[PDB]
């Protein structure tokens, strides 16, 4: 086509979209890990991972307004990736690569698992 | 904006 | 802080977000733009327009599954601004340009009312 | 991946 583009229009959605989950607004579902609760939007969720994507197109599971993740997930990995969902930073450090990468497969999050595998090759 |  | 960032993450986000749109899986909201229907996720609308972002923080709007637009916006406009929404690309041509500009200045895109105003003027 |  003939479109023109704005850069940044992508990254200003998806600044718009956190400042909507800090402030708890039209979020529709409750992520429960172990003791803990995450709020979030489904689509943001759907379109970060594959896990949820498989969720919330199943046509029972897309009507649950609370979806409880696996026991052996970390509430703390869960955290750091639905943050890395909301604003394409990932808080990865020595003592958490463990959980990150454990939930990002279990996520179906492939650059995460990919980055995570990369920074663990290096301290090897 | 640019032309993509 | 000592996060790491990748740069597709945005632009992947809303990509996923606009073929959930094109499948109408878990579109929330039809917009009424005269004769013609747009269906779209309220959270995007929210994240690209300051009179989204106002009707859907509305105690009372928030709830409603129906928008009927002001009967002077043109379906055309807002077709296109709302494939901007979910791409990043504006198709803006010489006969649309008009009708473009009034729908983004409704809708408070101010960056869309920003090249409408540059492109105008170039021909003037 | 980058170093914002
Ligand atoms: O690593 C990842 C991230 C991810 C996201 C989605 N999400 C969607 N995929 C498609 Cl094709 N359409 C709409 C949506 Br929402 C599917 C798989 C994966 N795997
Ligand atoms: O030209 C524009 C585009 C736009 C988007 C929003 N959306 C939001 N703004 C804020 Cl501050 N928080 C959450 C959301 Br969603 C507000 C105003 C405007 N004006
Ligand atoms: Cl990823
Ligand atoms: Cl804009």
């Amino acid at each position: 086509d003939s479109c023109i583009q704005f850069t940044r229009h992508a990254s200003d959605v998806l600044l718009n979209l956190n400042r909507l989950r800090s402030r708890d607004i039209l979020t529709d579902v409750v992520i429960v890990v172990s003791r803990e609760q995450f709020r979030a939007h489904k689509t943001v969720l759907m379109a970060c991972s594959g896990l949820f994507y498989s969720i919330f197109t199943d046509q029972l599971k897309c009507n649950l307004s609370v979806i409880n993740l696996d026991p052996e997930i970390n509430p703390e990995g869960f955290c750091i990736l639905l943050d890395f969902m909301y604003t394409s930073r990932l808080n990865l450090r020595e003592g958490n690569i463990m959980a990150v990468m454990a939930t990002a497969m279990y996520l179906q999050m492939e650059h995460v698992v990919d980055t995570c595998r990369k920074f663990i090759k290096a301290s090897e | 904006w640019v032309i993509p």
